[PDB]
RNA sequence: AAUAAAUAGUCAAUUAAAGCAAUACGUGGUGAAGUGAAACAUCUCAGUAGCCACAGGAAAAGAAAACGAAUGUGAUUCCGU
RNA sequence: CCUGAGUAGCUCGGAAAACGUUAUUUUGAGUGAAUCUGCCCAGACCAUUGGGUAAGCCUAAAUACUAAUUAGUGACCGAUA
RNA sequence: UGUCAGAGCACAUUAAUGUGUGAUGGCGUGCGUUUUGAAGUAUGAGCCGGCGAGUUAUGAUAGCAAGCGUUAGUUAACCAGGAGAUGGGGAGCUGUAGCGAAAGCGAGUUUUAAAAGAGCGUUUGUUUGUUAUUAUAGACCCGAAACGGGUUGAGCUAGUC
RNA sequence: AGGGGUGAAAUUCCAAUCGAAAUCCGUGAUAGCUGGUUCUCGUCGAAAUAGCUUUAAGGCUAGCGUGAGAUCACAAAUAAG
RNA sequence: UUCUCGCAGUCAGACAGUGGGGGAUAAGCUUCAUUGUCAAGAGGGGAAGAGCCCAGAUCAUUAAAUAAGGUCCCCAAAAUA
RNA sequence: UUGUGGUAGACGAGCGUUGUAUUGGAGUUGAAGUCAAAGCGUGAGCAUUGGUGGAUCCAAUACAAGUGAGAAUGCCGGCA
RNA sequence: GGACUGUUUAACUAAAACACAACUCUAUGCCAAACCGUAAGGUGAUGUAUAUGGGGUGACACCUGCCCAGUGCUGGAAGGUUAAAGAAGGAGGUUAGCGCAAGCGAAGCUUUUAACUGAAGCCCCAGUGAACGGCGGCCGUAACUAUAACGGUCCUAAGGUAGCGAAAUUCCUAGUCGGGUAAAUUCCGUCCCGCUUGAAUGGUGUAACCAUCUCUUGACUGUCUCGGCUAUAGACUCGGUGAAAUCCAGGUACGGGUGAAGACACCCGUUAGGCGCAACGGGACGGAAAGACCCCGUGAAGCUUUACUGUAGCUUAAUAUUG
RNA sequence: CUACCCUUGGUUGUGUGCUGUUCUAAUUGGUAACUGUUAUCCAGUUUCAAGACAGUGUUAGGUGGGCAGUUUGACUGGGGCGGUCGCCUCCUAAAAGGUAACGGAGGCGUACAAAGGUACCUUCAGUACGGUUGGAAAUCGUAUGUAGAGUGUAAUGGUGUAAGGGUGCUUGACUGUGAGACAUACAGGUCGAACAGGUGAGAAAUCAGGUCAUAGUGAUCCGGUGGUCCAGUAUGGAAUGG
């Protein structure tokens, strides 16, 4: 094994597990969305219920 | 995952300029754990005989906490916490801020 | 047999948005929670019900959803929220 | 698609504020409105910046 | 000798290997593909395999325009971290 | 007075350094220094500061290997092994 | 094509509704494999016998249990020895504070004007033995024509002298 | 003598078969594709759908299974209104 | 049939009834929805029969009563008007 | 009281088998071995005896496995 | 049809395939072009334009027509485009210093791109045809018609020259017609609406020749109507030895029906003493090659190309060699 | 006059590389002779031919299937040709949702600084009547007229005093958020109370977190711009990074 460093460049380790992340819609442009869902994007988010097993095995 | 774009690749990256360096190493001292142990004139010579730090210790100190204690705390540390300062100074101990 | 011909332009089903009264009679619903979802008006707001500006319904106050029939032949429907005061 | 965006900036604090859609095919007329500004915490007149 | 001298060259004599191989390890040089990436063209094994050359009972690097950021250590090499 | 000159660098390509050519080390071409109050190093790079003084040579010892000899061991095989 | 009953026949025990055999009566389309589904005219197996496919090292997670503990515990490597258990040896590790990119702050922190709201937290173990799953390595086994480089080759055949 | 030759040419031939010989090794190559994979017993006990996928006999999640620990009456259905 | 965890299997289903689409209301036809079965679970009837009905099987027993189904003989039991 | 159809699949409990470590036991008055036979057992399994055989073997427990064969157009050898 | 002596894919096909002189086009003046290989070196070649290399057709007779639109080739030079490379510079940064700040900024060095010069090459213009390649449609037109000598019109660069032509080429088409032939979807001659014939991937003919293809006829007959006989070597027997493929076990009927949808085993009815020999084979979805026809694999392999990316190689330029 | 800006041409005028030249000494030579050597190799002495060329090497070009490695999607009543791949509305679709098809239709890759928000005012379309051109049908006045008018538009529903037409102010077509929720394999998508500040409209209560909604759109890499209480490899900067 080894640690998937490229993946961990995108996460932020938190207390007692329960990894968090950033709301993911921004690469090229956003002149199509209202400011409400923009500031929804500005908030940091967390992984879903199911993907805990999909992320933990990477760790 | 059977030919999908990976989740860590559809996610945004986290940027930091501390790259090329590391986090700042400092030994921690909290009021709660030190409450169990009895000691006065707590310095470099104190933690080595208490095995808290190694003989090769080079890490400076945080002081941390706001809990209450009835013992005369005697610390000679580099920096402190204001709530910890209040807690120790109310207890009529001694406060030395030796950077 | 098997050959390609002209087009018979699509009848592909657009993703069906769930719609209808998410809440029913006899339930205690607080403020904020939505009740009925539509795109195209069929039910009207009465009192204590808020209209989200996509023809959407939600609760303005804590209570129980209640219906009223009215109009030229009692076909029109208006929704409201009844209170239970202590 | 039809790239029609115009970005809005402050006159005094020069902060980039909003993205709007400007109708030059009908008028080249410049618009100077007033909207929120954070560095001074009030409504200030902002313009468009190309 | 050409070319006069001198050289090239020729003749005679002294010294060492040249070689093979412990089917492995040292070093230098040359130096792959297949495969993975569910394709593949960067990558990837790998500088691996293979080949060439010189040795040894080991060989190589080695004594600070060194590391590096500390009132720092003070040949090189090996092991865990 | 001396302390290793087509040297360090520099430009265009390269490799390694954990790096996809980047400080650092090496060179393929051209270019090309400095002399003790000297130089370079301190991941572009300047000033300050600190380190050590290239362009000469050699070096055991720990660490690698077991074809051979000697003795022994083995929850090693026991003649389709 | 044998079973369940059953005469009939011939003998006499691991003392047991004895054993061996069975005229006839009732019943009755092999083995696995893939498969929606094979009694199948799908596939493979003549047969006896030998052999023949779940492991190693490292590591993570989870489970069971044990030891230890209220600054514990754990030593790696290495030295010592029956190449043994083990002793010496904390060098590091998990935890007592986390938050934020960070400066920094701190049971508070991040955004913010906000100690508003919201998010994280508002201490909850350590080391082992075993088991299950698993990543690196040919990592169930057997199987593709292929691809790379290095060798043997014109005496068959082809040509030339 | 073979990312070769040969050739009155058709893919002719190359040690009885060659669209590029035979063999060594890389290599235990790879193959989302078949074939097979060995003791007994007890209990519970499925599917064959949706979405995504250079995806269509490969894969991922939810769904439906089970073990353990649970929540354990505001939870779940079975009747009626 | 909720919460946490491990292990999964699993996206080639078929049949019967009910409603449609294509088709030709033709299809042991195809594709969706619904109720049951088989698959994944043997059996009595249907002359045998994968899906139909009765049905849901710990084992043994030379028990009885029924379900579907049947009662002229095979082949189990019936006659009366 | 429920129970006991069951595929992959999951949970659960065991047997035999090779060697090691022990307390023990047997062995030309014939061990392991082989086959035969009117056995035992809920199952992997366990026997009793005879004959052939001529030398180490077996019970109980702990450990570790090249540790369990009907298939693989299986291999090896042999007989059909 | 091929000219022909000729050659061959051992081990399916031997020729209308290939070769073949002959002709044709192009390139080459010595250390030649060209070829091997990395390179020495070697061939071409100890060759020297009646010579060599490469390309094309393929005795011979007579001809090979229109087009350089595009690409290929060749030349040219006005003109626009064009890398690297050389460098008039530019601004930024460190701050010795000037500086109350605010900042300015010597020198040194770094950062980074540019005025300008700048080859070949592309665009450009000509030539280039036995190069690659192609060589159209419509409408109107003639005191019987019908037709088109002709003309006009759209496009192209140009609109098939000659010649031949239901043929190795023609779907329509078994075209029409003539003969052949009792009896002609075959033969040939013949008319030419030839989807697209067509001139050097040649055209029309061409004597001999071809184990060449095709049609008719003469003789000839067991090819046929139309089968029979004799002798051998087996197959038959006796004697010596003496295999093979295949195989879950077979005590291995018929008909109907069902059934994984075509029955030796199932159900329903019928039929057959046991065991052999000569046999011939209906089947056992016969045996013999994990089906080569076919699909899939994110298979492989090979082949081609103006698919992508590069390379060998060719060509042009700056630099050290180098005055 | 003082000047500036021009145009083409002429004089030299400073530098820029250059095709043009001379000579030989670098250098080349499968010119020729001689010694090694009696050697079709070679080396040297050289002559001759030349010659700063060529060639070599680095670089930059153009060219280059000759060669090398790869690619040449999927779906599918066999395959290929055809058609399709994203999202929205209607029917299918069994009066909850959801429900396939290589099922029938439609569509789209929007527009709007007003066609929005605010406050106010106002209403059918149409029919007929009478009325200068003015006719099937221009517009005026009247009554009739329950939707057949408009709804920014493809469609659906609703919108009859309205979300429609007009009038005045303005760009809440805000900031920081955000209880609660819907649907949900992930990605995600959707609303929204309410708080705080700043506002705007309206006398004010109240409304304005864009359009009556359902579509008008693409994750992530990479590179860039503006601003920034972020860091700066000894330090101070700086570059660069965040």
């Amino acid at each position: 094994m080894k640690v998937k460093s490229a993946a961990k460049k995108r996460f932020k380790l938190t207390k007692s597990g329960q990894i968090k992340r950033k709301h993911a819609y921004t690469s090229h442009l956003a002149p199509h969305k209202t400011t409400k869902q923009k500031r929804h994007l500005r908030k940091q988010g967390t992984v879903s219920a199911s993907d805990f097993k999909r992320i933990g095995n990477l760790i | 995952e059977g030919g999908q774009t990976p989740l860590y690749r559809r996610l945004p990256k986290f940027g930091n300029a501390r790259k090329g360096f590391l986090k700042q190493e400092w030994v921690v001292l909290n009021l709660n754990k030190i409450a169990k142990l009895k000691l006065d004139k707590i310095n470099r010579a104190s933690l080595i005989e208490k095995q808290v730090i190694s003989a090769k210790s080079q890490l400076p100190i945080k002081l941390i906490g706001h809990t209450k204690l009835e013992k005369p705390l005697h610390f000679e540390v580099h920096k402190v916490s204001k709530q910890a300062l209040k807690a120790v100074e109310n207890a009529n101990g001694s406060v030395k801020l030796l950077e | 047999s098997k050959k390609g011909v002209g087009s018979t332009k699509n009848g592909r089903d657009s993703h069906a948005k769930r719609l209808g009264a998410k809440k029913a009679d006899g339930q205690m619903i607080r403020t904020g929670q939505i009740i009925y979802r539509q795109r195209g008006t069929r039910v009207y707001p009465g009192v204590n019900v808020g209209l989200g500006s996509d023809d959407t319904l939600f609760a303005l106050s804590d209570g129980l959803v209640k219906y009223q029939k009215f109009g030229p032949k009692q076909g029109k429907t208006r929704v409201s929220v009844v209170k239970h005061k202590l | 698609a039809v790239k029609r965006s115009t970005r809005l900036g402050c006159n005094d604090c020069r902060e980039i504020n909003y993205l709007t859609f400007k109708n030059v095919k009908k008028n080249p007329e410049k618009l100077a409105l007033n909207k929120f500004c954070s560095r001074c915490r009030k409504v200030v007149v902002h313009k468009e910046v190309k």
